[PDB]
């Protein structure tokens, strides 16, 4: 598809719109040039949702509750408001973890006040207070009590702040208070960094004259991984076979505690820069500690980030990188020789929300796959940066892109094969173009690391090559 | 390490060697986790009758709840009308888990949409969100009506949803003749089979309130149908299959059983059958309306007996041999038409199967759970069954409801240990299932979990959970099971003594030891 | 109406010619016929195949698994005047009964029925040297009249 | 001991401490067993590959068949006529089993007599066992037709059914235009499925060999349809409504679709519905003759085209996608009626299906058996969805058949791993489990033994069996399933993926070790 042929079509596809919506949609719409290294020039983005055109985007909520403390294991997450939000979003993320679930650890549960005629009325703030003793009587090992804030909290003038610095001085126990109420912000994003901030006000700096801690001159923490079908675990065996020491992991599978001695160590690892750049800014200034962002999608990728991490240490580290790849390079290659075949030439469409969309790229490519468009649910201009330079030449780029559009592309650069959320699996689906959750991993996983390759590798295949689709069209059609 | 030929996923991969290794570094490491004595002394404190004491207690505290918002039932209702869109008047972020939780239970594409208000708006509420979102919707999605409902946000800073479309129509936004209809649906308020409740109600009056001049009872001899909040396709079929083979002329009253299930042709339908407008106008007309889940349609059979003033019968949720029988006579009664062969065949079967097999459900605690007529209907069945229906549980009901049953159950011998519960959670059922142990637990995915829990305390204490409900995701189609009717009857009992024996099995599985109780011939 | 017959004799005095050649002139007058070479020997059909030496059952046996593992596609040829042949194949030396390896032939003939065939007639070319109960095969089990 | 208010059976009975010390001493005491030790020892044996070698050596001993004898076929195949009585001339010990072993698996009354034959006939027959029989039976439970088959000793001692049946009219102990067709079926001739084919074959020449005159083929305008040996209600079914819903008129050659679910109302039938006689004596004017299960219908095909001189097609039973599609299509072509939306939705569901849980089902390895149709069609199936079958097993079949499906295999990449084998039991398919182990079996009862087998060595090597097929004894009313048409593909792609995601739920359910993969969407 030619450059000149893109730009068309997303004109064609605009002239349904109506005025006021088809001007802005113009702008979240362009044709990558690798060459722009400043998006601002070609396409705008994080900026409020058209109404009625069906977007896939989410709420402060979602990207706080659900996306960075749902997460912690050990703390017990309430979902402050009417029921909706909780129910729905329980155990929906597979953030995997390990531990006692009900007695130490509270991740596929969902606590909430349940908010009634009378909580609305008069403000739940009392309610609240209730609530956490009966917590704290039938949970007593939690190590902790957050308050993910549901859009009635912030329109009825609650103050939990307060409840929180009382209740948690008064019961000797650490307690945030998170204003992720969905009317907040125009996506997830807003959540991330209301809740990063809340990591750092209310948790973060409470080891600070603390140091009985006993560090090493190798520690490091794996900031924006969410152990997604066990991602992270995926990663983490590689940093230390490396040598490393990893002392924490956000969130995936992590702990207060573990979030704790963040400080403590000598440097951050950021695989979701957009999920959690906030809060390694903010320790690289009250804490002076590096932050530098890697990736573990696909050999190619995977090895080039070891490689530069090892770099920001000593020859003891920088062997036994080698060392790694050398172990790992007779598995992914001999992956590569069984699948590769069944999927080089094959072009992908991806559409996820902030990182995914194009850290996922290397790993396609290392498949012969091809990704003639990709785009974000919610990322920001930044994002985009770092995105162009992966994209190739001439490609589709879309940012909170709309039901109705993502059908038409799909429909004229026939992809051969979707990568997107569950609200669309099965639409393309029905319209026989493969497809699989490059969010949830479709209940497979993981996909970061060497030993996650060999399953995304054997994932793509699976499902491209399945005969379901030769069978989509009647015989006697 | 993967074998290239044979890859090992999430599980058992991490079963490695390296990998066990690997976490019990992180743990001890930097987790600082109670010694596990304790979480085990804890644990099992939680099995014990005390914790219950102390839970059933909880006043403020809310443990996995079993009920959803009202928007989730107005959103399913309105997708049972042609080319209709649902469009949620609040914060985008709602409409987001809509989609994605209906896509889950039906594995089907969810059309839905939201005029995304903001923070911007918490002020000024959005009568501009709803003029441009209307046009929006109506020229993209090009449905032939829009249905709307509203989020927790929107009824708090209160939005006139009437007015505001009224305007929409006004400043040109939208046609003034386009169907629009609208229901106030506040989170916190009921559940989510409420939302149903309202929005049908709200799509009742926008065709016949402001015309029921031409209108009179019983002029197209045929019976309207209501379904409420139904997620089971399989039920939605049933009705209109016996209706039919019985010579009645129906009016299902929103039916989505076909954009739940349309086919995979190679193009997608955002659209399906459904409720024809003209079906809902002429309604009025029709002899009467039957509601099928009656727990959950108050607010419609007011408007019903009240405007279109028919007599709408005191019939219970068709399930079981008892009622349905029932709702088949009822049906005749006013149709005219006598309950045929047919019918009357596929019945005797039902029964056959109950003599069948009753040798192994006979005395059969069970636990279960779901929402009003549901939940009562499975507890009538099981009684008709002879098995004791122990715990039953239902966070969305209320005391008349409590009260209708506890009749039910205390009108059978099988309902001496009968207790019904409302407004408590799966964590109080959680430990209902400890203390005083059923053999069965009868409920949604989410009781997964309390079987996991049952287990980890030991085998003969786990409790296995026998799915039938809403919602499903750990196991594929079977939203297209049936529960109504006298086929439904038979699946679940089907689904009972098989999941029953399902289980003996496993007891007896135990080579040279109780082996001996693994039979052949059951 | 199919007559199963056999030809017994010592080995190097030209039997297995005389008996090729003698289905051969039956093959002229008419006659299908089918030979199955039980000869450790193996070389009862080269001179209708014009082959060097066919491929015996337990050859291509040994090379696919147990047995049925083949089909007679590759194991009975056609050669001149439509005759079919099929050689048995030596017993591994050292181990294995001669008569074994003629048993599974036949069997192996019988279950893809390469008889069932209009066959007029079946010759079971069979070494009658030390007549052992391995060479007494094709009569014991009664394959042969 | 008993506590009269939880009274324990069998089991757990025998667990409690002095029956435990109660067995051990008789045990010990006068048992002589084996020390443990070595059934251990010889167990782990079995389990190897070397045991496989020497167990595929069996010649003359066979363990655990998986085949019955002609008669129960013949019975089976008599039961689809109306007001038929199957009537086995031979010992009547035979019968016993007959009914006895249906009622198993239908869980419904079987009808079928036996002319008593004993000692004193086995040196002059029994053509008085046959006169007075045969009066017996037509005067006692009056039925319209007998049909007669023969048992084991029958046929060693050599009686000429014809003949004994010719005499019973002339001496008049049954009226001369009595219908009393019959077949022979000797026990120690191919299986079960061949009493079947000969039983049907023997009635369609007792209505119309002596008379083919006025005989035209597609003088009514119907297609005959031989569904062979069935025992899935379900299927009878789904074919009768598929083709009524194709508006093709239709007639089902022997349906006992009726009898083997006559209704619980209160009193007995011993006949119900199935093939008139008048339908047989017509069929041979209709369009032409379709055969369901073939592979074991060639005495019908060859006396159809023979005979009625139809065009049978070549068509493979009913089963999966694609093999429904052609059946459907040449249905088509012969009758004339174009395949309705109707179907061509249920087809596009059927896909949605598939595509909505391939990645479950995708490199799956099953281990499966049965009669030869349903085991090919089963195997076509299970390829069609991403499965390798690998161990196909089927007593009954034959070589011509294996070939078809090797045919099949080869046709796709998911049978590079596929073996078939034939004359082969379960004890065989016992070992092809344990060293070339699959993931689950999918065959009848029998079978539920091989499991427990698998885990007596342990957990990580049991394979979970699917019960599908026939009989099926340990469950309840699975014999109301379907398998044929697009209907039954997907019950099975449902029994399927779902029994897979049960045994995953099971394996990732243990508290804090594996139940970090225990998702509660899947
Ligand atoms: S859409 Fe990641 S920025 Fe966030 S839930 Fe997923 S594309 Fe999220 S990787 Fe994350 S683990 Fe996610 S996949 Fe950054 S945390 S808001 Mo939907
Ligand atoms: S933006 Fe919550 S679902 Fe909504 S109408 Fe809600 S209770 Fe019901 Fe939406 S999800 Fe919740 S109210 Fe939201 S914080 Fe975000
Ligand atoms: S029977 Fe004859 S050929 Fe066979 S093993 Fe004995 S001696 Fe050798
Ligand atoms: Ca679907
Ligand atoms: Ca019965």
């Amino acid at each position: 598809m030619s450059r000149e042929e893109v730009e068309s079509l997303i004109q064609e596809v605009l002239e349904v719109y109506p005025e006021k919506a088809r001007k802005d949609r113009n702008k979240h719409l362009a044709v990558n040039d690798p060459a722009v290294t400043q998006s601002k020039k070609c396409i705008i983005s994080n900026k409020k949702s058209q109404p009625g055109l069906m977007t896939i985007r989410g709420c402060a909520y979602a990207g706080s509750k659900g996306v960075v403390w749902g997460p912690i294991k050990d703390m017990i997450h309430i979902s402050h408001g009417p029921v909706g939000c909780g129910q729905y979003s329980r155990a929906g993320r597979r953030n995997y973890y390990i531990g006692t679930t009900g007695v130490n650890a509270f991740v596929t549960m969902n606590f909430t006040s349940d908010f009634q005629e009378k909580d609305i009325v008069f403000g739940g703030d009392k309610k609240l207070a209730k609530l956490i003793d009966e917590v704290e009587t039938l949970f007593p090992l939690n190590k902790g009590i957050s308050v993910q804030s549901e859009c009635p909290i912030g329109l009825i003038g609650d103050d939990i702040e307060s409840v929180s610095k009382v209740k948690g001085a008064e019961l000797s126990k650490t307690i945030v208070p998170v204003r992720c109420e969905g009317f907040r912000g125009v996506s997830q994003s807003l959540g991330h960094h209301i809740a990063n901030d809340a990591v750092r006000d209310w948790v973060l700096g409470k080891r600070d004259e603390d140091t009985t801690f006993a560090s090493t001159p190798y520690d490091v923490a794996i900031i924006g991984d969410y152990n997604i079908g066990g991602d992270a675990w995926s990663s983490r065996i590689l940093l230390e076979e490396m040598g490393l020491r990893c002392v924490a992991q956000w969130s995936g599978d992590g702990s207060i505690s573990e979030i704790e001695l963040t400080p403590k160590v000598k440097l951050n690892l950021v695989h979701c820069y957009r999920s959690m750049n906030y809060i390694s800014r903010h320790m690289e200034e009250k804490y002076g500690i590096p932050w530098m962002e890697y990736n573990f999608f696909g050999p190619t990728k995977t090895i080039e980030s070891l490689r530069a991490i090892a770099a920001k240490f000593d020859e003891s580290i920088q062997k036994k990188c080698e060392e790694v790849i050398a172990k790992y390079k007779p598995e992914w290659e001999a992956v590569v020789a069984k699948y590769r075949p069944r999927l080089e030439g094959k072009r992908v469409m991806l559409y996820i929300g902030g990182l995914r969309p194009r850290h996922v790229i290397g790993a396609y490519e290392d498949l012969g796959m091809e990704v003639v468009g990709t785009g974000y649910e919610f990322a920001h201009n930044d994002d985009y940066d770092r995105t162009m330079k992966e994209m190739g030449d001439s490609t589709l780029l879309y940012d909170d892109v709309t039901g109705y559009e993502f059908e038409e592309f799909v429909k004229r650069i026939k992809p051969d094969l979707i990568g997107s959320g569950i609200k669309e699996k099965f639409i393309f689906q029905k319209m026989g173009i493969p497809f699989r959750e490059m969010h949830s991993w479709d209940y497979s996983g993981p996909y970061h690391g060497f030993d996650g390759f060999a399953i995304f590798a054997r994932d793509m295949d699976m499902t491209l090559n399945n005969p379901c689709w030769k069978k989509l069209q009647a015989p006697w059609e | 390490s993967q074998q290239v030929d044979k890859i090992k996923a999430s599980y058992p991969l991490f079963l490695d060697q390296d990998y066990k290794d690997m976490l019990a570094k992180k743990r001890d490491g930097f987790e600082e986790k109670y010694p596990q004595d304790k979480i085990d002394e804890v644990f099992q404190w939680t099995t014990t009758k005390e914790y219950q004491e102390l839970n059933f207690q909880r006043e403020a505290l809310t443990v996995n709840p079993a009920k959803a918002c009202q928007p989730l039932g107005a959103v399913l209702c309105a997708l049972g009308f042609e080319k209709t869109m649902p469009y949620v008047h609040g914060s985008q972020g709602c409409v987001a888990y809509f989609r994605s939780y209906f896509n889950r239970h039906f594995r089907e594409p969810v059309s839905c949409v939201s005029d995304s208000m903001t923070e911007d708006a918490a002020v000024f509420g959005g009568q501009q969100n709803m003029k441009d979102g209307l046009q929006n919707c109506k020229a993209t999605y090009k449905p032939d009506m829009i249905a709307v409902s509203t989020t927790c946000m929107a009824e708090v800073i209160g939005d006139d949803l009437n007015a505001f479309i009224n305007n929409s129509k006004k400043e040109g936004f939208i046609p003034d003749e386009f169907p629009v209809p609208f229901a106030h649906t506040p989170s916190f308020v009921g559940s989510h089979v409420t939302g149903w409740d309202n929005m049908f109600e709200g799509i009742a009056r926008y065709f016949t309130l402001k015309s029921m001049d031409d209108k009179v009872v019983g002029s197209n001899k045929k019976i309207n149908i209501v379904p409420g909040f139904e997620t089971y396709l399989g039920n939605f079929r049933v009705i209109k299959r016996m209706l039919s083979e019985m010579g009645v002329g129906y009016s299902l009253l929103s039916d989505p059983e076909e954009v739940l299930d349309t086919p995979a042709d190679g193009q997608f339908r955002m659209y399906a059958g459904g409720t024809t407008q003209e079906e809902m106008k002429d309604a009025p007309n029709a002899l009467n309306t039957v509601l099928l889940q009656p727990w959950h349609l108050e607010k419609t059979k007011k408007f019903v007996e009240g405007t279109w003033k028919h007599e709408v019968p005191k019939l219970n949720i068709p399930m079981g041999l008892d009622w349905t029988d029932e709702f088949l006579m009822k049906v005749s009664e006013i149709s005219g038409q006598p309950i045929p062969a047919s019918l009357t065949k596929e019945r005797g079967r039902l029964v056959d199967m109950m003599t069948d097999s009753h040798t192994w459900l006979h005395g059969k605690r069970f636990a279960l759970w779901g929402d009003p007529d549901f939940v009562m209907g499975l507890v009538k069945f099981l009684l008709e069954l002879g098995c004791e229906p122990v715990h039953i549980l239902c966070h969305n009901g209320n005391k008349r409801w409590k009260k209708a049953v506890d009749a039910i159950l205390a009108a059978s011998p099988y309902g001496k240990n009968a207790t019904v519960y409302i407004g408590k959670d799966l964590w109080h059922l959680r430990s209902l299932v400890f203390t005083d142990k059923p053999d069965f637990m009868i409920g949604n995915s989410y009781g997964k979990f309390i079987q996991r829990d049952t287990l980890h305390k030991g085998k003969e204490f786990e409790v296995p959970l026998i799915r039938i409900g809403f919602p499903i995701f750990d196991r594929h189609h079977l939203h297209r099971s049936t529960t109504l009717g006298y086929e439904g009857a038979m699946q679940i009992l089907t689904t009972l003594v098989n999941s029953i024996l399902e289980r003996l099995d496993e007891e007896t599985r135990g080579m040279q030891a109780t082996d001996y109780n693994h039979d052949l011939v059951r | 109406a199919m007559r199963q017959c056999a030809i017994y004799g010592k080995g190097g005095i030209g039997k297995s010619t005389t008996t090729q050649n003698l289905v051969a002139a039956l093959a002229e007058m008419g006659k299908k016929v089918m030979i199955v070479g039980c000869d450790p020997k193996a070389d009862s059909t080269r001179l209708i195949l014009h082959s060097k030496a066919q491929n015996t059952i337990m050859e291509m046996a040994a090379e696919a698994g147990t047995v049925e593992d083949l089909e007679l596609e590759d194991v009975l040829k056609a050669g001149y005047g439509g005759v079919k042949c099929v050689e048995s194949g030596g017993p591994e030396p050292g181990v294995g009964c001669a008569g074994r390896g003629v048993i599974t032939a036949i069997n192996f003939l019988e279950e893809e029925g390469a008889y069932e065939d209009d066959l007029d007639f079946v010759f079971y070319d069979v070494l009658g040297d030390v007549v052992c109960g391995g060479f007494a095969m094709p009569i014991r089990e009664n394959k042969a009249q």
